[PDB]
């Protein structure tokens, strides 16, 4: 929380096209992203937007399919708001959150064009893949769902499911064959994998990385999803406050070109690394 | 538009850049100060089979007779003259609850805090419904404490008109072993702005007025070359506590008149932060001596 | 197992899933249509505001447990309970649920607090419990509206009305946004959305949304048509309310 | 409600007649309470009052599906209940500290040491096979009861008897205790804890103490152990620092005193089997 | 698969007197009071101390004597290889909350910040053996870095019994084989132990050998701890002045 | 230093994940030589010896193979020094547990200088994995590293007039190999003939079944045609002959015609043709399996590890079981009773499980 006179001073400032950071209206802070932190993960990430720490485990486990949609597998999403972001979490009071976030990644994911989910089918109505995703957090600094997302994404690029023959046999005797060569690993998509965009309205203006100190002195916020090709997959609205129907369309707007960027740069960053290998060292809190 | 990523890049330790060699005496838990006969026992220590054995994790002092110990990280405990800057947090029947970076509930009884104007008579229950509408839950107060009490707690007060309730400024929280303890917290630096450094970690930064107690709010708008003033001051301030050095007029001044090449935002990324306090330290180290 | 309900069997799937046809596709339509509408306020009895709407096969209660005692710290507080009967869909869910109701109900709590003005009902926390009897459509649209009505008619101040309304896309090769759809023309849908505002003043207060895929323009014009039907719809509950005061000048 | 305070003079009479070696019934340092062992009609029932404190302890059993790492062997579920009748402030869902300590504490003691044999229990590998549960209830609480409820479980699962079952392929009969006589459990040694209380940081030590001497007490000391000199868990709680020798000396302690209880239990066995095969249902043992 | 091999090396290549290299740090978050981090070998956990605060719903807990303890665990879900869910509430991460705080509260000192709460808060984020000793001893970093007065670094370790040998600082597989694995905590200074957790069937007079062995893993542990807060306090007091 | 090594595994329920385990690369281990200075000269225990003389001086190291298949060629005692190494003694153990036994009797004794070297955690000879080699060709690899580093430290050591080392194979592929690898290497024959001792050296050296049709398609068949079923019955007198009694005796021979029955069950006897014939009949599938609690004993594998352990039943007329209990030591002496739960495509032998112990045998 925070007073009022600086509510004034920050909204005037943003009116103005500036921020106690210095910066405008259209421009996050450097955000420092890492893959391949833990080791007994199919897959994992983390990320540092600011003063939110975000960490990111995938396991790829195997699964029964689900009966309407037996043809392909499933992503499942579990969020642990530990109590170390704010002392006011405990067992019970970060559920809430941790239910908004993960019903938000599930929306997310009801698109059938994101996650080829065939290519997760192994003998349908009989065995399938699932990804257990896992979302811990860390720190609350704001722009918390954006950096979910990232996470998520690069998570899924970190993402190596094992190749698998469920080969059959009567009088009921199942077989896996694995490949001994964890180098010929699958690697799932990510080209329409969304990052979330959180615009915040202050004053009759809109802001990105909605900061802390900004989201009090707010009453809307606009959550879109994007992908790199300009698309809309989820378009949400949170708030204690309303909101015009014109800003409405400069959100959209704003958001699908900052989609743009986003993933244009995380894309080359995770080759870039991918491209490095082992020597790396792979520093993390440390 | 300009949006970066980057990935982590793996500290360097030691501070070698500097290569001092401190003469200082640092312990940890455990460790057995000098036994001696009848040493006093200060903040930091306690005794254990005819032992002094150290509490914390720092540097030992050994006054004339008397050994302390004086940590690197801490709450603010409470001193008695020390000026405070604070976050209201309750507005109880009798008083106001304000949080500091304190191991407690500060508190500032309605006995205490000044009046409109010079308007002194007496406290009656008139005041005690004023005791909300005025100081609003939340709000900030620039103090100095009154007294501490045996539970540990800071009774604080007002003695002037300089002190009592903020305008619309800005904030920072930082630690409050990184202020130098001395006088005239309360700066207004050439550069367009005033600057409070609290005893504790909290330091405001509001725009300096022209004619020269807050009860009035002026809530009017800021000159931008007085608010990029102010944001340029607080990544400054931002900077020098990640490097973890001390903090006072002559730094955040170096570090300002350091920080003007480097544009109002390009002076948080490490580099910058590192070079900038780099710079001010030597000048700093090499003027003063 | 759940100590306190009745002992049933550990798990149970439906006939359906166990079915052998494709369903029947509803087909063409007048895109800008809506369905029609029953509200009344007033329904029940034990509680200082209810209302009621039907609208196809939606069938949506709302009640409102007033004031309960519980400056911008003294400000009021509205906490809603969103459930769906379990004999409401083609399949069984528990009651307690904990994954769809909760996302709904921060949905209605999004778009309820800034219409009710609560800096008139301090210290106090308005119980809004909404029951959705039968789903067929647009359901948290229906919602929204119903539990407004409660409000408006259990007293609470406000500063206007809120209005939703909910619409899917078609998934042809020529797709056309679908206006207050049906449970089919929703579950064979591709991407679906609700808003809601307050007429008077033309301000959103709570939308929400998901896509099997979709593209900005599309998204904007979904949204002034939405806008348009909520705005076509708001004079039936503003006679519904009219009706129940009538009513009580009766009784008295 | 509440549990009633404790005054000062009580405190520091205790802590005197500790310092005295006094304990305040009569008894010494290195002695348990008479500890009552009685049976009810049913297998599997037995009720242990170890002075004032009793407590009661079922065993049941179940088929069930297996869970797929171990399809062989079977299943066992511990669960412990403190009646709001062994003390007022034992409401439900209140006190759950010590439910989570007792519960993991025994789970452990009598799970991990493998006591009873949960491969003997296997019907039908993969489909089929044995769950026994014990729920033991608290009913009166004066001191110790990690020791009684653990001379319950075992006084239980050695005085319990499972329908007996004949299996020919997949074709599986179960048979009631009338039509054949019901089997019993396999057992290959009978742990039985042991409870220590540290008073003055760690100076003085006690055995069985009673809830005064809990309530006046920093440190508690468990250890489980059997006939055979097997420490099967050792425990410390109370956030209280002790030493290497007292934990040895504590253990050169609990070996005699299990191996009388132990000889006590298998007594009260013996006992309960002749009064059945006189007409009687019901046994009796005393320390 | 083995544990022992009959020359005296272990799976991992490491004998049974010595353990993992731990590689930790101080100073991860900043947004609180004091934080750590700690791999002691694939282990990771990570503390969280948030200080000595005033307590809110005061709902007549807040000790006038003393301070108040409030310590919680958790494990996540991806921490082994079979996913698991519910971290928090199980039986299990609260009988760790129990231990964790009833060692500090012996540690902490707490007769210096009556009315107060010092919140403490382990994840662990990666589990393959040892995981409660790290959670101690990543702990133990976080209360030094939140300038909290404690009497002495708590050093917490496991041992085990294999082949009529002890072995220090157990694994998971050696963890899973099911023979006796003994942890403690202790505080070296003075030679007491403040923790003694122990599951496993084995003779009596095989105990104080698994017993001395875990101490002095302990001590081990003790020195490495220490040698990396010193030079943290020197770092960060040559910044200073 | 520090190796982490992943790998994946299938679980006992029916999945697959992955695992990363930590590998020390100590620099502190032993040659087995008392003249390496530089690795420890104060190093008792079962070593090497400094005179060795049967390229006089001639140490030596085996292959897989070797120890597999000429274990009698190494226990014989005219031999004195050996290296062993420590992939070589994994992979015996992983294939054959009383070879790996008996390398480790052996090695227990301080004369017959089998001294076992740890190359997986040395930081020299330890060599990765890389994609498109499988784990044999790794291990392979890394006994070929191993030979070439122990010529190099033995080349240092000392004038090289008194010790040189030798690899061994058992096929010529290998050998081959190793010297285009720029090494010494032979093969167990050229050696073992090349020393011209007594000739007691030489003189020491010289199923997958059918499926099952499900209980539709036999008893479709019985009434339609060919098939009938009848009860399975075995003999005292051999492990193959079978007799089917249908409900006339058909006989059956062969382990694939013993299609997975019992001294008492119900098959579904198909009849051969009239070439092999007094019939002699196959079986395809079982109409219902009759069994019950078969009293024996517990055969164990010497590893104290291992959980499964072999059964052998009192009544010569039944197989072996494959059980999976963990005791394996209050067991071995007491008749036993195990229940049959299956057998599948796979194992000669079926899987049971313990239901009770009686007693001692002879009580
Ligand atoms: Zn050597």
């Amino acid at each position: 929380t925070l007073s009022e006179a600086e509510k004034v001073y920050i909204v005037h400032g943003v009116q103005e096209d500036l921020r106690v950071d210095g910066r405008g209206c259209e421009d996050y802070r450097c955000v420092e992203v890492e893959t391949d932190v833990v080791s007994n993960t199919s897959g994992s990430a983390r990320v540092k937007l600011g003063h939110t720490d975000i960490l990111v485990g995938v396991k790829a486990e195997m699964g029964t399919p689900k009966l309407e949609k037996p043809n392909e597998g499933y992503l499942e999403f579990f969020v642990d708001c530990s109590a170390s972001a704010t002392p006011e979490f405990e067992g019970r009071g970060g559920d809430d959150l941790g239910t908004e976030i993960a019903n938000t990644l599930y929306r997310i994911f009801n698109n059938k064009s994101s996650v080829d989910l065939k290519t997760l089918c192994i003998s349908p109505r009989e065995h399938c893949w699932v990804l257990y995703v896992d979302v811990l957090l860390l720190e609350c600094g704001g722009n918390l769902f954006d950096a979910i997302s990232i996470a998520v994404k690069a998570a899924l690029f970190n993402t190596r499911i094992p190749r698998v023959r469920v080969l059959e046999d009567e009088e009921g005797s199942k077989d896996i064959e694995l490949s001994d060569d964890p180098y010929d690993c699958i690697r799932l998509s990510v080209e329409n994998v969304p990052c979330i965009v959180t615009l915040c309205k202050i004053g009759y203006r809109h802001v990105v990385d909605a900061t802390l100190q900004e989201e009090a002195c707010s009453l809307a916020s606009l959550l879109v999803s994007v992908t790199s090709k300009g698309v809309v997959t989820c378009m949400r609205k949170v708030g204690k406050g309303s909101l015009d129907p014109e800003s409405i369309f400069e959100m959209m707007e704003t958001g699908k070109r900052v989609g743009k960027v986003l993933h244009a740069s995380l894309q080359s960053v995770v080759h870039k690394e991918e491209s490095l290998g082992p020597k790396r060292q792979k520093v993390g809190f440390l | 538009m300009a949006m970066e990523m980057r990935l982590p890049v793996a500290r360097k330790p030691l501070s070698e850049r500097l290569g001092r060699d401190t003469k200082k005496h640092l312990v940890v838990p455990g460790d057995t100060i000098t036994t001696d006969t009848g040493f006093m026992r200060g903040h930091g220590t306690y005794m254990g089979e005819e032992k002094l054995i150290a509490s914390v994790a720092g540097s030992v002092e050994r006054v004339n007779k008397l050994i302390c110990v004086k940590a690197l990280k801490t709450r603010y405990i409470g001193e008695v003259g020390d000026i405070v800057v604070g976050r209201i947090t309750e507005v109880q029947q009798k008083r106001w609850k304000v949080e500091t970076n304190s191991r407690l509930d500060s508190v500032l009884l309605l006995s205490s805090m000044n009046l409109p104007g010079g308007e002194l008579r007496r406290r009656s229950a008139e005041d005690e419904l004023a005791m909300r509408g005025f100081l609003q839950e939340g709000d900030l107060i620039s103090a100095e404490v009154q007294a501490v009490f045996s539970d540990g707690a800071v009774s604080l007060h007002t003695r002037s008109l300089k002190y009592g309730k903020l305008g619309q400024g800005v904030l920072v929280q930082v630690s409050p072993s990184l202020v130098k303890r001395q006088k005239t917290h309360f700066h207004d630096l050439p550069c367009g702005a005033s600057v409070i450094l609290g005893n504790n970690g909290f330091i405001w930064i509001y725009p300096t007025p022209e004619h020269k107690g807050g009860f009035i709010a002026n809530l009017e708008p800021v000159s931008l070359a007085d608010r990029e003033v102010i944001s340029r001051l607080r990544n400054c301030i931002i900077s020098l506590v990640t490097q973890r050095m001390m903090l006072y007029d002559t730094s955040i001044l170096y570090c300002y008149e350091a920080s003007l090449p480097h544009q109002i935002k390009d002076i948080l990324k490490p580099e910058i932060m590192e070079e900038i306090v780099m710079e001010t330290r030597q000048r700093l180290l090499e003027q003063e001596g | 197992g759940d100590h306190r309900r009745i002992r049933g069997p550990e798990e149970s799937q439906p006939p359906q899933l166990y079915a052998a046809d494709e369903e029947e596709a509803p087909g063409t339509r007048d895109p800008t249509r809506l369905r029609p509408v029953y509200a009344r306020a007033g329904l029940l009895s034990q509680a200082k505001g209810s209302a009621y709407l039907e609208a196809g096969g939606t069938k949506v209660l709302c009640a409102v447990s007033g004031p309960r005692q519980a400056p911008a710290a003294l400000r009021g507080r509205l906490l809603c309970d969103f459930r769906r009967a379990p004999f409401a869909g083609r399949r069984r869910r528990a009651p307690p649920g904990g994954c769809e109701e909760r996302e709904l109900a921060l949905a209605l709590q999004e778009a309820l607090e800034p219409a009710v003005r609560l800096g008139r009902y301090p210290r106090a926390q308005l119980e809004v419990s909404a029951l959705l009897l039968e789903d067929g459509g647009s359901a948290l649209a229906a919602a929204l509206t119903a539990a407004a009505l409660a409000l408006a008619d259990a007293g609470v101040e406000m500063y206007d009305l809120v209005v939703g309304c909910g619409l899917s896309l078609a998934p042809g090769p020529a797709p056309t946004w679908l206006l207050d759809p049906t449970r089919l023309e929703e579950e064979r849908a591709a991407a679906g959305l609700t808003v809601a505002l307050m007429p008077v003043l033309n301000q959103v207060a709570g939308l929400l949304g998901s896509g099997e895929g979709g593209l900005t323009e599309s998204w904007a014009e979904a949204v002034r048509l939405g806008l348009e039907g909520c705005q076509r719809l708001y004079p039936v509950l503003q006679q519904s309310l009219v009706r129940a005061a009538r009513r009580r000048g009766a009784a008295a | 409600m509440k549990e009633t305070p404790l005054s000062n003079c009580e405190r520091r009479f205790l802590l005197r007649a500790i310092e005295e070696k006094k304990r305040l019934d009569g008894r010494q340092t290195y002695d348990y309470r008479n500890i009552r062992i009685s049976f009810g009609t049913d297998y599997g029932c037995c009720i242990v009052e170890l002075g004032k404190t009793r407590v009661l302890g079922q065993v049941s059993c179940e088929l069930v599906s297996p869970k797929l790492n171990r399809a062989t062997e079977g299943i066992l579920f511990f669960n412990l209940e403190l009646s709001q009748m062994a003390a007022p402030a034992f409401e439900p869902g209140r006190q759950s500290d010590l439910l989570v300590k007792l519960n993991r504490l025994m789970e452990r003691c009598l799970r991990n040491s493998k006591c009873i044999d949960t491969e003997s229990l296997c019907v039908v590998a993969g489909e089929k096979v044995w769950q026994i549960r014990v729920d033991l209830h608290l009913l009166n609480h004066d001191g110790n009861i990690i020791d009684a409820a653990s001379i319950a479980a075992i006084v239980a699962l050695c005085h319990f008897r499972r329908p007996d079952v004949s299996v020919q392929g997949d074709e599986v009969t179960l048979y009631t205790p009338e039509e054949r006589d019901p089997v019993p459990l396999s057992i290959h040694h009978m742990p039985i804890c042991v409870s220590f209380a540290f008073f003055q940081q760690g100076t003085y030590l006690l055995v069985d103490p009673n809830e005064r001497e809990e309530r006046v007490m920093d440190g508690l000391l468990v250890i489980a152990m059997n006939k055979h000199r097997e420490i099967c868990t050792i425990q410390s709680s109370g956030g209280i620092m002790l030493l290497k020798d007292q934990v040895l000396r504590c253990s050169k302690i609990a070996g005699v005193k299990v191996a009388e209880i132990t000889e006590l239990i298998l007594k009260a066995l013996e006992n309960d089997q002749k009064v059945r095969k006189e007409g009687g249902k019901f046994g009796f043992a005393e320390s | 698969l083995e544990l022992l091999s009959d020359q005296g090396y272990r799976v991992d290549g490491r004998r049974a007197g010595e353990l993992r290299k731990i590689q930790a740090r101080m100073g991860v978050f900043a947004q609180a009071d004091g934080s750590a981090y700690i791999e002691q070998g694939n282990t990771k956990a990570l503390a969280v101390v948030y200080g000595p605060h005033e307590i809110r719903g005061s709902r007549a807990r807040a000790l006038p004597d003393r301070a108040l303890v409030n310590c919680q665990y958790s494990s996540a879900t991806f921490s082994t290889g079979e996913r698991k869910r519910r971290p928090h509430g199980d039986r299990k991460s609260c009988e760790m909350g129990l231990q964790l705080r009833q060692t500090f509260e012996a540690a902490i000192l707490t007769q210096l910040h009556p009315r107060s709460q010092i919140d403490i808060y382990v994840q662990v984020l990666q589990a393959d053996g040892g995981t409660y000793a790290a959670c101690v001893n990543a702990a133990t970093l976080a209360v030094l870095d939140a300038g909290i007065p404690m009497r002495d670094f708590v050093c917490a370790c496991s041992a085990g019994f294999v082949d009529g040998t002890a072995l220090a600082d157990l694994s998971h597989v050696e963890e899973a084989a099911g023979g006796p694995q003994l942890a403690l905590a202790l505080l070296p200074a003075s030679g007491q132990i403040a923790l003694l957790e122990m599951d496993a069937r084995l003779h009596e007079d095989h105990l104080e050998r698994v017993l001395e062995a875990a101490a002095q893993a302990a001590r081990d542990v003790h020195t490495l701890l220490d040698r990396v807060v010193r030079q943290h306090v020197r770092e960060a007091s040559i910044l200073l002045g | 230093m520090l190796k982490s090594k992943t790998f994946l595994k299938k679980t006992r329920a029916g999945g697959v994940m992955k695992i990363v385990r930590e590998h020390y690369l100590r620099d502190d281990i032993g040659c087995g030589a008392p003249g390496c200075a530089a690795c420890g000269g104060a190093h008792e225990g079962p070593a090497l010896e400094p005179q060795p003389q049967d390229p006089q001086p001639h140490y030596l190291l085996p292959d897989t193979n070797v120890l597999l298949h000429q274990i009698d060629v190494l226990e014989d005692p005219a031999i004195r020094n050996v290296i062993v190494l420590q992939t070589v003694l994994q992979e015996v153990r992983n294939r054959s547990a009383p070879v790996y036994k008996r390398i480790r009797d052996v090695t227990n004794n301080q004369e017959k200088h089998f001294y076992t070297f740890t190359n997986e955690h040395h930081r020299e000879t330890y060599v990765e994995q890389e994609q498109g080699e499988n784990a044999n060709d790794r291990n392979n690899r890394a006994i070929r590293v191993a030979a070439k580093w122990y010529n190099e430290h033995l080349k240092k050591m000392s004038a090289d007039n008194q010790l040189q080392v030798i690899f061994i194979t058992n096929d010529r592929r290998n050998k081959e190999k190793a010297i285009e690898e720029g090494i010494p290497a032979f093969t167990c024959e050229e050696y073992v003939k090349s020393l011209t001792a007594n000739p007691e050296l030489i003189d020491r050296l010289a199923i997958i079944f059918s499926e099952h049709l499900p209980l539709s398609k036999l008893q479709q068949g019985i009434k339609s045609g060919t098939y009938l079923q009848g009860t399975f019955r075995a003999s005292r007198e051999n492990y193959l002959e079978a007799t089917v009694w249908i409900h006339k005796e058909i006989i059956l021979q062969g382990l694939k015609h013993l299609n997975r029955a019992v001294h008492e069950d119900i098959v579904a006897v198909e009849l051969l043709p009239k070439s092999q014939w007094k019939p002699t009949g196959r079986v395809v599938g079982i109409i219902k399996r009759n069994w019950r609690p078969y009293c024996g004993m517990l055969s164990k594998s010497d590893i104290k590890e291992s959980r499964r352990h072999l059964f052998t039943p009192a009544d010569k007329r039944i197989p072996r079981i494959r059980i999976e209990t963990r005791q394996a030591s209050t067991l071995e002496g007491r008749r036993i009773i195990v229940a049959i739960d299956g057998w599948p495509r796979n194992s000669r032998y079926p899987n049971g499980h313990f239901v009770r112990n009686l007693g001692d045998v002879g009580e």
